[PDB]
C-alpha cells in the first residue's frame, strides 16, 4: 500500500461525503479487459479459422432470452434435498 | 388366474389407499403456505 | 410443533414416510388450519414437507401405472 | 388466458356467495357435455387458487356445499381417463421393453 | 509489405498485458485471464513454448505470426522452394489443411494445425512426386 | 358426399356425447392457465 | 376543413 | 420412401426488412434472410415459406383480404405469392431498389417506394387465371429530389404520404381529378422524416424526423392553408428515432430509436404510455396490430421479434436467434423438442410444435461442438471448445455436473451411454477418448490406441458398444464394459469424418474423405455395402476461387451423416450445397436436397482474409417421429417433413378397392374391410372418415382382426394423429384395443414397430398425462376443501 | 407429379383427365388440332402439349 505524498484535492467535506456515499473503478478494468479480449480472440480466430467468424456484438430492460421457461417456477427448480 | 386376478384388485387398493393419501396431504399443505402467504404479504 | 418435526424426519425416508403422511392427515382432519399457521416457525417445517410429499407422490403412482402388467398378463391369459 | 384469468379473480365474494354458485354450475354444466375438459378442468382449478379460502372457510354453507356436490357426481364420473391412460403406458413401456 | 495489421495484434497484446498488470496480483480474474493469453497464443504457434507475461510482451513479433502464415510454413516444410511460389500453390488450390482446403495465402496455421498441412489427393503435384519415387498407386489416386 | 368429391375430411367436433374431446386448439393454453401467475411474475 | 378531408372534496 | 418437403426454419425468428401483421392479428410474418416465417401467434404455431428469393428479403406487404403477399429482395425483384395456398403466382423485377412496399386499403392498387420515385400498380386479381403480366402501373410520381424514406396509405384509398431525406413530407393524391385535392409538400423538420401518417378523420397529419421531432398538421386560417398547430420533440439524450408506426383508431404512436429502446405515445397530447429497452442494439422494424393490441419490434443484429400485449403488459412473444452459425442438433428422443449450439457458446432448447426457444444456456465460454441426448431424455449432454463436458437436467434445466480433462482437453465429439452412466468426449489434439463417470464426474480412464485426431464417437443403443473414428484411416470398436475390454480395429481408405450407428447397433456407417459412405457390420467387423458420392454432391464455385467447380475438390465427402430410424435410409450433409438421401440396402440417390439459394452466399452458384459467409450444413439428424430431419446450416435449423403428403402411394391396391367402395363398406357395417380397404389406398382423408365412423363396441372386434402387415401402419397413424387430436378417448381405446390384442406380436418384432410405438408413447406422456395430472390435483383439492373443517 | 392423375391424348380430338384413385375421367376437353403429346411439368403447376 502506497500513501499520497502530494496535496488531496477532495476537501475535507468530500471525503465525508465520499465515506457517507468490490471497487466501481475495479470494475471498470475488468469490463474493459473483457471488451479486448473479445476484440484479440476475434481477430486471432478471423485470422486463424478456416470458415467465416463473425464480429461479436437509466431506461427498463427487456430479457430477450431466459435460462429457464416461463411458466416454470424457481421454487420447482430446487430439489427435496436443497430444501 | 384366479390367483393373479385377487392379487391384482387387494394390490390396487392398497397402492390407491396410500396415493389418495399422499395427494390430500400435498394439496392440504400446500394451502396452508399459500395462506399464510397472504396474511403475511 | 414436536410430532410435525418428527413426521418431517420420517417423511425424508422413503420405509417411513407413509407413517408420516398418516400422521400428518390427522393433524389436518382434526385442528383449526387458520390455528396451525399462526403457529410459529410451522410454514418452514410445513415447507420441509412439500418436496418429500410430492416425490413420494410421483412414487407409487408409478408403481400403479407399473402395475396393469397384471392386466396385460390376464387378457394376454384370456386368448 | 389473461382475459379468463382476470376475470375468475374478480369473482365477487361476499355472502350468500351467488356468484361463486353459478360459475361452479357453469363448469359442472360444461363436464356433462364432455366436451373442452381439459379447459372447463383448469377454470376450477384456478378457481380454488383464487377462491379457496372462501371456499374453505363457508365450507359448511348449502349453496355451496350443493353446488360443490354436484360437480363432484359428475367429475367423479370422469375418473376411467385415469385408468385409461395407464394401462396404455404400462404396457407401452413394457412391450417396448421386454 | 504492409504489417499493420500484425503490428496492431502485437501492440493490443501488449495494452492488454499492461493494463493487467496494473490491475492487483491477487486479482483471481487476472490471474486466471492472463493464462487464458499465454494459452491462446501457445494455441496459435505465436508463442513456440509456454511463456510468462513479461515473455509475451518482448517475445510477441510481427515475424511470429508472419511465420505462422500458411505461405510461410510450407516453405519451412520444404513443400515450395520460394514464398511466392508456395503463394501460387495455395492460390492453385493443391493445398490442404486438415479435411479443408485453404485458398487464401493470409491464412496462418495453428501448432495444432501445424503439421496437418499437405497437397489436395488428386493434385498433379502430388502425382509429380510419387512418379519419381516410383511410388505412384494409381488406385490411391495418387 | 361433397367431402369425398373434394378428397377432403373433417374430424367431428365430438364422436360421441359419453366420449371425451378436449378444446379445439393448442395444448399449451392448460399449461399457460394454470401457471400464468408465474408468467407475469 | 382540410382538402383531403373524407367525402376539491370534504 | 417418402418425399421430404421444406416445412419451417428455426434458429431465427427475424433477420431484417419490414415485421407485418396479418389482417386478422392472428398472425406474424416476419422475414428471415432469403425466406419468409409466419407464425401463428394464438396458436403457438409457425412455418416457413418454401418459395425463394435470389438474395436477402427487403420489404413484405399482405393484403387486408389475406390473399396476396408480395416480396421484394434488395435487387427490386418481386415475389408474388397466394398466402392461403403457399405457391409462387409471378415473378417481376421492378429493376430498382425498393425501399417499401405497402398494399392500398382497398387492396386494388399497391404502392413502391423506389429512389426518390413513388411508384404505384394495379394489383392482380387472384381469381383469374395465371397472367404472364397481370402488373400493369397505375401512376408514377416523381416530386422528392432524394430517397424516400416510407409512405403511408389513406383509409380510403385516396391519398398517400410519402417522408423522403429531402427534410420533407409531401402528399399526392391517388385519384388524377383529386389532385388539387392534395398536392402539398410539408416542412420544417430539421432532419430526415421518418413518418407520416393520416388521424382517423384525417383532418390532421402528424410527421415525424429523425432528430425526435413530432409536428401535427391542420388546415386553418391564417386563406386557408396547412400549419403546425403543435409540436412534440423527444427528448432523448442520444438516441435517434430509426422506426415509427401510428394507429389512427387507438391514436398510439410506437417509435423505436437507434438506442435500442421505444416509447409508446397517445396522440395528439403526447403522454408517455410506457418506455421499454430491448437491448444495446437498434429497434429495426415496428408494426401495430388491426384492433392496435399488439405491437411486433424487432432488431436486426441480434434477431430478436417481440410481440407486445401494451393494454395488460405481457409477452405473446419474445425470441432471439442464435448469433452465428448452429454447429450442431440433437433431437428429444420423443422428437417433442430439439436442442440446437452455436459458435457462440449458447445452447438454445426448442419446442418442434411451437417452433419457439424455451430456454437457453450460456454457461460454455466457447463453441459448443456437440450435444446429444441420453436415451431416458430426462439428461443432455454438450461438449464445448473451452475445455469442458457439462451435464442438462432438461426437467428443471440445470447444470447439474461439469466434466474437463486435466489439461483443458478441446472437444470436438461427443457420445453417452444409454444406461446413461458413462459419458464419452473426443479431441483433434489428443488422439485419446476421455471417459467420465455421470454419477461421480470423475475420470475412469483413456481409451488409447489412435493415432488421429479423434473425427466422431457412438455408442450402440442397444449392444452398448462404442465405435470410434479418426482421420487415423482406421475404425475402432471398443468393449469398454465388462470385466475384460477388447478393441477391434478395422483400417479404411481414407480419414473418417463422421460415423452414425445402426439403432439395432449391428451395423457402422462411416463417411469419409473421398466420399464414399462404407457400412461395416460391427461383430464381424467386415464391409456390408458402399455409396459412391463425389459425384451426387453439389458444389458451387465461389466467388474468389479461380477455379472452376467441377475441378475443385473444396467439398465432395460428407462431415456430417445419419441412419433413419427405419434403418433403410441414411441422410449426409457437409461443406457444401447438398443434402442427398440416400438408401442403404441398394445404393442409391433417393432424393438431393438444395440447401440455400441466396446468391449472396459464396458456394451457391497480405494481413487480411478474404472472408465472406458460405453455404454449408454443420450436422443432420432424423426426427425419431420418422416424418421429418433436420440440418443445421449457417441460415439456421432446417426442417424437411412428410406432412403434406398429396403423393398417392397405394398398398396393393385392386380394381375393386375404391374410395366409393370403402364407403360403400361403411354404410354396410363391414368396418374392418373399410379399414383395411383404407389403408391400401393409403388416402389420410379416407382413413381418417373410418377410423372416427367405427363405434366404440366394435373396436375391439375389428382390432383382434386386424392383419398383421396392416398392423404397423395403423399405429403409426394413430400416434400422429392423436398428439393433435381432440378425441382422446377414442383415440386411447384404440391404443388399448390394439396392444391388448396384438402385444405379443409387437414384443416379438420391436424394431419393426419402435417408431410407431415412440409416437403413441408421446401422445400419452405429453398430453394424455398432462391432463389427468390435472384431473387428479383436482380431486384431492375437493377432498381437503370439503371434508376440512373450516376456520373459526 | 403426384402420381394421383392422367392426362391423355387421343385422335379424337379430345383431352381427359382420369382420377386414379377413383378410375374415373373428372375432366374432358375437345383441340381443335389432335395433341400428340403431353407431359406434366416436375413441379406440375404447368403441362405442355
Amino acid at each position: 500500500f502506497e500513501l499520497s505524498d502530494v496535496k488531496s484535492s477532495k476537501s475535507l467535506a468530500e471525503i465525508y461525503e465520499d465515506d457517507y456515499t468490490l471497487s466501481e473503478e475495479l470494475q471498470k478494468a475488468h469490463s474493459e479487459i473483457s471488451e479486448l479480449y473479445a476484440n484479440l480472440v476475434y481477430k486471432l480466430d478471423v485470422l486463424s479459422s478456416v470458415h467465416f467468424v463473425p464480429k461479436p456484438a437509466e431506461t427498463p430492460t427487456i430479457s430477450m432470452e431466459d435460462a429457464q421457461p416461463l411458466y416454470m417456477s424457481n421454487a420447482s427448480s430446487l430439489a427435496p434435498q436443497e430444501i | 388366474k384366479l390367483q393373479i386376478n385377487r392379487v391384482k384388485t387387494e394390490l390396487r387398493s392398497a397402492l390407491k389407499s396410500t396415493e389418495d393419501d399422499l395427494g390430500f396431504n400435498v394439496q392440504g399443505l400446500k394451502f396452508v403456505k399459500q395462506q399464510w402467504n397472504l396474511r403475511h404479504n | 410443533i414436536l410430532l410435525m418435526k418428527r413426521c418431517r424426519d420420517w417423511n425424508t425416508n422413503a420405509k417411513t414416510h407413509t407413517i408420516a403422511q398418516r400422521t400428518i392427515r390427522c393433524i389436518l382432519m382434526h385442528h383449526n388450519i387458520a390455528k396451525l399457521s399462526e403457529i410459529p416457525g410451522m410454514v418452514k417445517i410445513v415447507d420441509a414437507i412439500i418436496p418429500y410429499t410430492q416425490r413420494h407422490f410421483t412414487r407409487v403412482d408409478n408403481l400403479v401405472e407399473q402395475s396393469y402388467i397384471l392386466d396385460y398378463a390376464l387378457v394376454e391369459m384370456d386368448k | 388466458p389473461a382475459a379468463v384469468d382476470l376475470e375468475i379473480r374478480s369473482l365477487n365474494s361476499f355472502e350468500p356467495f351467488d356468484e361463486i354458485v353459478w360459475f361452479i354450475d357453469a363448469l359442472t354444466q360444461g363436464l356433462k357435455s364432455n366436451k373442452n375438459f381439459e379447459l372447463y378442468e383448469t377454470f376450477m382449478s384456478l378457481l380454488f387458487k383464487a377462491h379457496g379460502d372462501v371456499i374453505h372457510a363457508n365450507n359448511k354453507n348449502q349453496d355451496i356445499a350443493s353446488a360443490l356436490q354436484n360437480w363432484e357426481d359428475v367429475h367423479k364420473k370422469e375418473d376411467r381417463l385415469d385408468d385409461l391412460v395407464k394401462f396404455c403406458m404400462g404396457v407401452a413401456a413394457f412391450v417396448t421393453t421386454a | 509489405e504492409d504489417y499493420h495489421k500484425y503490428n496492431r495484434i502485437c501492440g493490443d497484446i501488449r495494452r492488454l498485458a499492461n493494463k493487467l498488470s496494473l490491475l492487483p496480483p491477487t486479482d483471481p480474474f487476472r490471474r486466471k485471464h492472463e493464462q487464458l493469453l499465454l494459452d491462446k497464443l501457445y494455441a496459435m504457434g505465436v508463442l513456440t513454448t509456454k511463456s510468462k507475461i513479461s515473455d509475451l510482451e518482448n517475445k510477441v513479433t510481427v515475424s511470429a505470426i508472419c511465420r505462422r502464415r500458411l505461405p510461410v510454413i510450407m516453405h519451412r516444410l520444404k513443400m515450395a522452394e520460394t514464398i511466392q511460389d508456395a503463394v501460387k500453390f495455395i492460390e492453385q488450390g493443391h493445398v490442404r489443411v486438415g479435411p479443408n482446403l485453404i485458398n487464401d495465402p493470409a491464412y496462418l496455421v495453428t501448432r495444432n494445425m501445424e503439421d496437418y498441412v499437405t497437397w489436395v489427393d488428386n493434385s498433379k503435384i502430388k502425382k509429380t512426386l510419387l512418379r519419381y519415387r516410383n511410388q505412384i498407386d494409381d488406385f490411391d489416386f495418387s | 358426399l361433397n367431402d369425398i368429391d373434394f378428397n377432403t375430411y373433417t374430424s367431428l367436433e365430438q364422436i360421441d356425447k359419453e366420449l371425451l374431446t378436449l378444446s379445439i386448439g393448442p395444448r399449451s393454453k392448460m399449461n399457460t392457465l394454470l401457471h400464468l401467475d408465474v408468467i407475469r411474475k | 376543413v382540410a382538402p383531403t378531408a373524407l367525402k376539491v372534496l370534504l | 420412401k417418402s418425399d421430404f418437403k421444406f416445412s419451417n426454419l428455426l434458429g431465427t425468428v427475424y433477420r431484417q426488412g419490414n415485421i407485418t401483421f396479418s389482417d386478422d392479428g392472428k398472425q406474424l410474418l416476419s422475414p428471415v434472410g432469403n425466406r419468409v416465417s409466419v407464425f401463428d401467434l394464438i396458436n403457438n404455431k409457425s412455418f416457413t415459406f418454401e418459395y425463394e428469393h435470389r438474395k436477402n428479403i427487403a420489404a413484405i406487404d399482405l393484403n387486408k383480404q389475406g390473399t396476396l403477399l408480395i416480396s421484394i429482395d434488395e435487387d427490386g425483384r418481386a415475389i408474388l405469392v397466394n398466402f392461403k395456398a403457399r405457391n409462387v403466382l409471378h415473378h417481376f423485377n421492378f429493376k430498382e431498389k425498393c425501399s417499401a412496399v405497402k398494399f392500398s386499403p382497398d387492396g386494388r392498387l399497391f404502392a413502391l417506394a423506389s429512389g426518390r420515385f413513388l411508384q404505384i400498380w394495379k394489383t392482380p386479381d387472384v381469381n383469374k387465371d395465371r397472367q404472364f403480366a397481370p402488373f400493369v402501373r397505375h401512376r408514377v410520381h416523381a416530386g422528392h429530389f432524394q430517397d424516400i424514406t416510407s409512405l403511408t396509405w389513406s383509409q380510403d384509398s385516396r391519398f398517400i404520404l410519402t417522408t423522403s431525406k429531402d427534410l420533407s413530407a409531401k402528399i399526392w393524391s391517388v385519384d388524377s381529378e383529386e389532385k388539387n385535392l392534395a398536392a402539398t409538400t410539408f416542412n420544417g423538420h430539421r432532419d430526415y422524416v421518418m413518418g407520416a401518417f393520416f388521424s382517423h378523420d384525417q383532418e390532421k397529419i402528424y410527421t415525424v424526423s429523425k432528430d425526435g421531432a413530432v409536428f401535427v398538421w391542420e388546415f386553418t386560417k391564417r386563406k386557408y392553408s396547412w400549419r403546425i398547430t403543435k409540436k412534440h420533440f423527444f427528448y432523448a439524450n442520444q438516441a435517434k428515432v430509426k422506426c415509427v408506426t401510428f394507429h389512427p383508431a387507438t391514436r398510439l404512436l410506437a417509435v423505436g430509436f437507434t438506442s435500442g429502446e421505444f416509447r409508446l405515445y397517445d396522440l395528439p397530447d403526447f403522454t408517455l404510455i410506457q418506455q421499454l429497452s430491448m437491448g444495446q442494439n437498434p429497434v429495426n422494424t415496428v408494426s401495430v396490430n388491426q384492433t392496435g393490441e399488439w405491437l411486433a419490434f424487432g432488431s436486426s443484429k441480434l434477431g430478436q421479434l417481440l410481440v407486445y400485449e401494451w393494454q395488460s403488459e405481457s409477452y405473446i412473444l419474445k425470441q432471439q436467434g442464435h448469433f452465428d452459425s448452429t454447429n450442431s442438433l440433437a433431437y428429444s428422443p420423443d422428437g417433442s423438442r430439439v436442442v440446437t449450439a452455436s459458435e457462440d457458446g449458447k445452447i438454445k432448447v426448442w419446442d418442434i410444435t411451437s417452433g419457439f426457444c424455451l430456454a437457453t444456456f450460456e454457461e460454455h465460454t466457447s463453441s459448443v461442438t456437440a450435444v446429444q441426448f441420453a436415451k431416458r431424455g430426462q439428461v443432455m449432454f454438450s461438449s464445448s471448445l473451452d475445455g469442458t463436458v457439462r451435464a442438462w437436467d432438461l426437467i428443471r434445466y440445470r447444470n447439474f455436473r461439469t466434466f474437463t480433462g486435466t489439461e483443458r482437453i478441446q472437444f470436438n465429439c461427443l457420445a453417452v451411454d444409454p444406461s446413461g452412466e458413462v459419458v464419452c468426449a473426443g479431441s483433434l489434439d489428443n488422439f485419446d477418448i476421455h471417459v467420465w463417470s455421470v454419477q461421480t464426474g470423475q475420470l475412469l480412464d483413456a481409451l488409447s490406441g489412435h493415432e488421429g485426431p479423434v473425427s466422431c464417437l457412438s455408442f450402440s443403443q442397444e449392444n452398448s458398444v462404442l465405435a470410434s473414428a479418426s482421420w487415423d484411416k482406421t475404425i475402432r470398436i471398443w468393449s469398454i464394459f465388462g470385466r475384460s475390454q477388447q478393441v477391434e480395429p478395422i483400417e479404411v481408405y481414407s480419414d473418417v469424418l463422421a460415423l452414425s450407428m445402426r439403432p439395432d447397433g449391428k451395423e457402422v456407417a462411416v463417411s469419409t474423405l473421398k466420399g464414399q459412405i462404407s457400412i461395416f457390420n460391427i461383430e464381424d467387423a467386415k464391409q456390408v455395402g458402399n455409396i459412391d458420392c463425389r459425384k451426387d454432391i453439389i458444389s458451387g464455385r465461389f466467388n474468389q476461387d479461380r477455379f472452376t467447380a467441377k475441378n475443385s475438390e473444396r467439398s465432395k465427402f460428407f462431415t456430417t451423416i445419419h441412419y433413419s430410424f427405419d434403418g433403410m435410409a441414411i441422410v449426409a450433409g457437409g461443406n457444401n450445397n447438398s443434402i442427398c438421401l440416400y438408401d442403404v440396402p441398394n445404393e442409391v440417390l433417393l432424393k438431393r436436397f438444395i440447401v440455400s439459394r441466396n446468391m449472396a452466399l459464396n458456394g451457391t452458384l497480405l494481413s487480411t482474409r478474404k472472408m465472406r459467409p458460405e453455404v454449408r450444413v454443420t450436422s443432420v439428424q432424423f426426427s425419431p417421429t420418422a416424418n421429418a430431419f433436420a440440418a443445421a446450416s449457417t441460415e439456421g435449423l432446417l426442417i424437411y417433413s412428410t406432412n403434406d403428403t398429396i403423393l398417392f402411394d397405394p398398398f396393393d391396391l385392386d380394381v375393386d378397392v375404391t374410395p366409393h367402395s370403402t364407403v360403400e363398406a361403411l354404410r354396410e357395417k363391414q368396418f374392418l374391410n373399410a379399414l383395411v380397404m383404407a389403408f391400401r389406398l393409403n388416402e389420410e382423408y379416407l382413413i381418417n372418415k373410418v377410423y372416427e365412423a367405427i363405434p366404440i363396441k366394435e373396436i375391439p372386434l375389428v382390432a383382434s382382426n386386424i392383419p398383421a402387415i396392416y398392423l404397423p401402419r395403423i399405429l403409426k397413424f394413430i400416434g400422429d394423429f392423436a398428439i393433435e387430436s381432440q378425441h382422446i378417448e377414442f383415440n386411447l381405446i384404440w391404443i388399448k384395443a390394439l396392444l391388448s390384442a396384438s402385444g405379443g406380436y409387437i414384443n416379438e418384432h420391436k424394431y419393426l414397430f419402435s417408431t410407431a410405438m415412440r409416437s403413441i408413447q408421446r401422445f400419452i406422456v405429453r398430453v394424455a398425462k398432462e391432463v389427468v395430472n390435472t384431473t387428479t390435483d383436482n380431486k384431492y383439492t375437493y377432498r381437503f376443501l370439503v371434508s376440512t373443517d373450516g376456520s373459526m | 407429379p403426384e402420381g394421383r392423375w392422367i392426362v391423355s391424348a387421343s385422335l379424337d380430338s379430345t383431352i381427359r383427365t382420369w382420377d386414379l384413385p377413383t378410375g374415373g375421367c373428372i375432366d374432358g376437353i375437345i383441340v381443335d388440332n389432335v395433341a400428340t403429346n403431353v407431359k406434366f411439368s416436375p413441379n406440375g403447376d404447368l403441362l405442355a402439349t
